[PDB]
């Protein structure tokens, strides 16, 4: 009995879904629940295993689609330039090393083999290209052996991919594919032929031979949603909702517009055994929009995306009168409202200061005005820091997010102890805050009116800085934090697999 | 009295709504098989099918019944049915204020050619399927009862219409005219006068009724060119036909009509207009409202810096590219993205102009809704139609006088500076008082 | 649990596979093994009920593919001229009647209707064509309701079928199909759409919802072979061999050439649970050719196509030295020789007389050849007759056909105690003629040279007409025939289906 | 010495079969990647993949491995693979007498365009897959060892042959000419004289080594027209290229091989013919053989009334139309259909004149088979190829009159005249005794 998690792709810099998975893998270990993680995309740029391992996936949890048909195992790239040239013939006259691209010329007839290396300093070659008379004709990819290669030809005097072959440990061909218009249009096995990736994915999941007690969990639907649904009917199927499932600005009393990434799953929800939402705020309403609009009653389960390991009680003096914002910085941020409402709150409050961690787009315009504004030296500036322990050295946290599906920095914040102010908006600020108790939730009008909130920020800022509340609602801010930490996650994650299979 | 319209569209609605204002409420017949008809009207194709009247709850794009597990997707202009990613149907949107309502779903074969068109009404039922032979030529169309029985089979190659109603024997009608005629007699409609909007079957019902006594009016709404339509002649040349009267609400063509009609021959052209029901007066205030699908609005940067006093509100129900999200750098601009219908109404209160400046397709009859709300409309020669509602004086070249709007626009400086301008677009749309119908007609409309 | 027999067509002149199926129905009835007989072809020219009843099926036994999806029963055509006219508006001025076609004219509208009757001497109507202005626009098909309609339109002034529709008892549309070039290219259901007849048959077999102990028996393969195989795996599948199953002249010890109508079933025999051959002679031949050419050992079972309710003994006349042949006389069955063989045995014996029955194409030529070589009419010829009562009147049956897969004539001939003389060839002769016991098997060369055949026939006609042995062989027909009684074939069927249902 | 043969066909088999009669048997190499090669020939594409040599047991058409439940159908002409009724693959037959043997299988996409060609050998294995790009233009061909490894991958756009042997380093050749030479020097065959039959890659392997010891020849067969290839003109002009000696076996291809070229070009190219191994003499049995794929055999109605003397044996491997079977009652005609391979060998042994009178497809190299047994061949101006083996005193008119067609060889009753017709037959086929081979080549070693 296994739990197969399905996702499309992965990368060095990757985003909430992948981490919600990688995280989910670690709990599922601790329960002894066996689980694999399937990835459907074509990932040759990196070796697949490097990306999986970085995010924290064990190699015995990784099913790569195109690998699964071979005896080769998910592995780090151990193949060396030494080994690579044992396979090439002749002798290299002159090397050349620019960063990670190192190549050796065989000018007699005009050849060279260009190598691309895992790390600039090491010798483990990730892939090699064979160029003869100026044209790429072959490219091989390595882990502990060549697990695949690519064949090329000139077209429009541009190197063009026509074929990609996959091999077993011994170099016998497992299967190959044709490439036209940058799409995979044919797959040829010894006993099979397939004309579309959609029908390849069906074969793969039939080869898994899913059975009644296995659980398939679909984290991304694009291109695979229909085939996963059909082949998962024998097993238990479930769909997880990352971010927000509908659009209220396009909905009405009789007609709701789902987000285009969950529409198929919601439309077909009678094929799904259970749904997974980040917050029970989402289980709350999506349960009723299933009731109101579609009259369907699919089982929905709340399982947070992160966890707290330990309630973090600081042993240092609480620094009175300070501030912070940690978010991934863009326009959607809207902390020019956090910038201004600090100036507009600095008049009445002693020596207060905020730190802005996270950097990116728009960082230019926040520096633009924070200097010409009143508190220039008493609001912070510089970027990335790992705040894993530093939250507790603070007083309050500031979020102008119009949307958060699950706040992760918020997740850390309440465990670390800060009171919390944010708009009353789905779903994170609503599941992490009460407007007595932890904090204040600012109701927001339907449109951007700047001085609306900038004054409406200051008034709940000061109601807490006034005694006795600031530490009052901090210290029971944790009695809710006691549900979002690991032992409770492993409870419900555990909890969920059993009532799924008693069905 | 009856009004018989070939098609249902706004031009026939305006004509219909005007006549109703002037005291003409008769029964109204649309020949077209249109599934979303105002309860005002009926059609012989939809009339016998058993649908419950006064129900508006159409299908939503993802409620199209499909084979199990087949995948329905769609954007704001269209939708799709797929089997393992391969295209199967196209779902076409009924054009309504509400978006993504199912009008017609077009099924394809595996080579992608059109085969079936299954048609939906305002009640969400599929009342008709059209079948296509090889060249994507229409073979026939079947119209079903609410029990799924053949009420009407219209052969598109021969024209033969096979009418089988419930518990009645089978009747074959050699032509569309003969079918409409059965419908008029069947409903016992009073034929004093037939007011109709075109030279298609709605006319040929009249031309073929000459044996019976009465006189009918044709409201000619289409454009005119080098000649008259051949058939617009035989109403002038023949003196016996039931219709001796050609009403032409658009002036500009009425002149082109009088131009091509002979001196003897211009006694038959009456000219009129439409009586619009406007929602409120102007008030000459500070605010812009533009509805765009995506960028960029031609010459927005130009106009906005040059008139900083004017509020600029731009909306879409899509999301906006940072190309335009760049322009809200100005405190002079206000931008509404993924705009609600509720929000889009509010902006039609709070803005007294509509600049038709955007590129691409039109956003929910925005030019019309502006006209109904007495917003003064201007733009450049690439306008999202309608051209009906914008006056020549107000239109511009494609940024040839890039901004010459702004201070021709700025002729908003007070009350009769404007009241001029909205009679300019008011005239161009051929607005007339309800009285002008009463005068122009009872010299004809007797019986 | 039920047995599903799958066939393609049926007709009035239907024979071979269909008469075999009809008696399998009669057998399966007494055994109380419930069976359905499935026909995949589109049969509108006659009511399929009229054809099935003509051959002996019960309407409760018939499953027609295209009717299956409706709620209308298989029933004979009872709709009458009066009822047809009652539902056409107007009254016809004139009537026309030509054979079974009766036309009604409506000149007032320039339309007429063409009714096609079942029998000319009754008023029942199978079809009605509606013609408008000389154009066929619609056609209906009647059993006890309208169960189908076709819609036309002229192309090159030829009425052309573009669409066919099937209805329920209440007149509602069950589904319709698009015709392009005599091909049905699209099937439209309310909840389905199908682009080929293969995929339609799949949905049909799925709607049957075959259980594990259901038995699917494949009588004909062409066009449905693979789909019947894919969908019958969850049940017990079987394949009946009706003719000689291989081309021997085109084979060798190295390579065997199957009959193309069985090639798919044989190649895929690993997917077949059991085969069925007419004769044990054929069971053994095919059994080894399997072993030799592709090592497999599929279960092969022997059921006869026919049987004998009882053994008929004569009325105590037998015309001294009289013979019999009953065949559908054609090129293949070569009665030319034996009309010419006994003309020399009437020389060596005085009272020798024979006569030929059977009817078909090509022997208008026979009646010419009868005595135009000077033979005389002690060789009588008779036409069509039902012969159950008539075989025991003679002393010897005779056959010249070069191939028979089983034979129905020989079984009844032997059932009347008539020895046989025929070639030694697969199968029926080798099955019903035990050489020397009830008759003589004549070797024939791999090529047909003529004069030795006739001589080898007459030589064993006097060795079978001089003497003491004939009633001392007419014994052995009664000897072989008791293996062929109805009670013993009911045994083999009950046992075969009991065997099959243990795997 | 070697035999470097561009393509395998019978023009090469006859040329190979005669040199061994003259004692020239040497290792022979065909460049073509041909999976059906006689046990004494090899190919560089075929050798390193490791099939047991000597095994001839190809695949039967219905043995092509196909996805589960897919149906295989076919006739004597061709087979196909189908999924739920729609064409997927074509199955092409190896051209042998034994029918329906799988030389290659062409898989198609759902729109019907050609994508793969999976090529098959005599031993019953698929040793090569050719992949195609959009234009139905060939992209690459992979040749596989029997255990599934890649051995050769040839790029058809760049010509680059990448050759990876077992345990060996991977090499990249730039052309087939480079590939053939590696093959030659690898088995270290003795390059004294290379005997090659065309101006394609084989000759580019001789013109390749001109600087190296040894001297070789061309044997030119392909028919000639208005003027010479530029490529035999390369070697008539050049003296020191390694081939200077061109023979042409078919005398109708030679008289002209001079007519175009001067007398200086002229020391260079010899003349020969082929020495065929005939299996029996005539014996003038009065019997005729006709092997037809389908009727009607041109004017045979005319011959048979005119030749009651003549028995006409008409055999077809399929069934025939009553259109012909109507002729059986002509009592000098005998008919054989569903003709067995053995039965039809008997007919070749029982008839002495082969009429090539049938229309359309010929049967299992039937004209050649007649020529091999000293059958006298006469046919009409549809002279169904081979025209190789027909003396023109013998071809006749395309049934305008058929009267002269027979009184030609009705004229042969005794023993001398028959003879004279059959060398006429044998001379046009360029029959020479093994002696002339050793004479014209004894000069060169
Ligand atoms: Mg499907
Ligand atoms: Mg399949």
């Amino acid at each position: 009995s296994t739990v197969y998690n399905i996702n499309l792709g992965i990368g060095w810099a990757s985003s909430g879904v992948e981490y919600a998975q990688a995280y989910r893998a670690q709990i599922l270990r601790r329960i002894q629940q066996p689980a694999k993680f399937i990835f459907m995309d074509m990932i040759l740029a990196d070796n697949i295993q490097h990306l999986t391992e970085n995010i924290g996936f064990l190699d015995e949890e990784i099913i790569w689609l195109y690998n699964y048909f071979t005896d080769i195992k998910i592995a780090p790239t151990t193949v060396t330039l030494d080994q690579v040239l044992a396979q090439v013939a002749g002798q290299p006259e002159r090397s050349e090393k620019e960063g990670k691209i190192v190549r050796y010329f065989y000018p007699q007839d005009d050849q060279f083999i260009t190598c691309y290396l895992r790390q600039e300093d090491q010798d483990f070659v990730e892939h090699v290209e064979y160029v003869s008379r100026g044209r790429l004709i072959r490219k091989d990819y390595f882990s502990y052996v060549r697990y695949a290669s690519e064949y090329f030809a000139p077209h429009n005097d541009a190197a063009t991919l026509y074929q990609r072959r996959f091999y077993h440990e011994d170099g016998s061909v497992a299967y190959d594919m044709l490439i036209e218009d940058g799409q995979e249009k044919l797959y040829r096995f010894p006993d099979r032929i397939f004309y579309s990736k959609a029908e390849l994915v069906r074969y793969f999941l039939q080869c898994l031979q899913l059975q009644a007690d296995d659980v398939v969990i679909l984290d991304r639907e694009t291109g695979i949603g229909q085939v996963v649904f059909e082949e998962s009917q024998k097993a238990k199927l479930g769909v997880v909702v990352h971010a927000e499932h509908f659009s209220e600005n396009a909905s009405s009393d009789d007609y709701i517009l789902w987000n285009n990434f969950y529409d198929y799953q919601f439309t077909n929800a009678d094929k799904v055994d259970f749904f997974i939402v980040a917050t029970e705020a989402q289980k709350r309403i999506l349960e009723q929009q299933f009731q109101h609009y579609s009259d369907k009653q699919p089982q929905i389960a709340t399982i947070p995306v992160g966890s707290l390991d330990q309630l973090t009680y600081p042993k240092e003096p609480r620094k009175p009168y300070s501030m912070i914002t940690a978010s991934r910085l863009a326009t959607e941020k809207h902390i020019d409202w956090l910038v201004a409402a600090t100036v507009q709150a600095h008049a009445q409050l002693p020596e207060l200061t905020l730190d802005i961690y996270g950097k990116g787009s728009e960082e230019d315009k926040l520096r633009r005005r924070i200097e010409e504004a009143g508190a220039q030296d008493y609001i912070r500036l510089k970027g990335h820091a790992d705040l894993s322990q530093i939250y507790a050295g603070y007083e309050l946290y500031l979020t102008a997010s119009t949307s958060e599906g699950f706040g992760l920095t918020l997740m850390e914040a309440v465990g670390s102890g800060l009171p919390l102010i944010g708009f009353d908006v789905r779903y994170g600020n609503q599941t992490f805050i009460d407007d007595g108790k932890n904090g204040y939730l600012l109701p927001v009008s339907s449109n951007h009116v700047e001085d609306q909130i900038i004054a409406a920020f200051v008034e709940k800022i000061i109601a807490l800085f006034s005694q006795g509340r600031q530490q009052e609602m901090s210290q029971h801010s944790y009695q809710v934090a006691e549900n979002y930490l690991t032992s409770r996650v492993e409870a419900a994650w555990t909890q969920l697999l059993k009532e799924v299979r008693d069905d | 009295m009856i009004q018989l319209f070939d098609y249902y569209n706004q031009e026939t609605q305006d004509l219909h709504d005007s006549l109703l204002a002037a005291g003409y409420a008769c029964p109204t017949i649309v020949i077209e098989a249109n599934g979303f008809l105002p309860d005002d009207m009926i059609s012989p194709y939809t009339y016998f099918l058993g649908d419950e009247e006064g129900v508006d709850h159409p299908l939503f794009f993802n409620q199209v019944p499909v084979p199990p597990f087949w995948e329905i997707t769609g954007d704001h202009q269209v939708a799709r049915v797929s089997d393992m990613g391969e295209e199967r149907a196209r779902i076409h949107y009924a054009s309504q204020a509400r978006g993504r309502l199912v009008k017609q779903v077009d099924w394809l074969d595996k080579k992608g050619q059109l085969r079936l068109s299954e048609r939906y009404n305002k009640q969400g039922r599929c009342f008709a399927k059209t079948a296509y032979k090889s060249g994507q030529e229409a073979f026939n169309t079947t119209y079903y009862s609410t029990d799924g029985q053949e009420r009407i089979v219209e052969n598109h190659v021969t024209g033969d219409i096979i009418l089988t109603l419930d518990q009645e024997p089978l009747r074959i009608f050699k032509s569309r005219v003969d079918f409409i005629r059965f419908f008029l007699e069947r409903l016992d409609l009073d034929l004093d006068h037939i007011l109709f909007n075109s030279l298609a079957y709605s006319f040929l019902v009249s031309h073929s009724l000459t044996g019976r006594a009465g006189q009918d009016i044709l409201f000619w709404q289409e454009p005119l060119y080098d000649e008259l339509p051949g058939n617009m002649q035989l109403i002038l040349d023949n003196s016996q036909l039931r219709t001796q009267t050609i009403v032409i609400p658009d002036l500009a063509t009425y002149e082109k009509a009088m131009s091509l009609a002979a001196a003897d021959q211009q006694q038959k052209f009456l000219h009129l207009g439409y009586h619009y029901d406007f929602k409120r007066d102007n008030y000459l205030r500070k605010d812009a409202l533009i509805l765009t699908h995506s960028d960029q609005i031609e010459g927005l940067d130009t106009l906005v810096q040059s008139l900083p006093q004017l509020v600029f509100r731009i909306a879409a129900l899509t999301e906006m590219s940072p190309k335009l999200l760049s322009m809200l750098s100005y405190k002079n601009v206000v931008l509404y993205q993924n705009a609600s219908l509720k929000q889009i109404e509010q902006l039609y209160l709070e803005s007294d102009i509509y600049l038709d400046i955007n590129h691409g397709g039109q956003v929910l009859q925005a030019v019309r809704k502006a006209f109904e709300n007495n917003l003064l409309i201007l733009g450049f020669e690439q306008t999202l139609h309608d051209r009906h509602y914008i006056a020549q004086q107000h239109i511009f070249d494609s940024s040839q006088p890039a901004q010459l709007a702004s201070i021709l626009e700025e002729a908003l400086c007070g009350v009769e500076q404007m009241r001029s301008a909205l009679q300019a677009q008011g005239r161009h749309a051929n607005d007339v008082p309800v009285s002008l119908y009463q005068e122009t007609l009872q010299s004809l409309l007797g019986g």
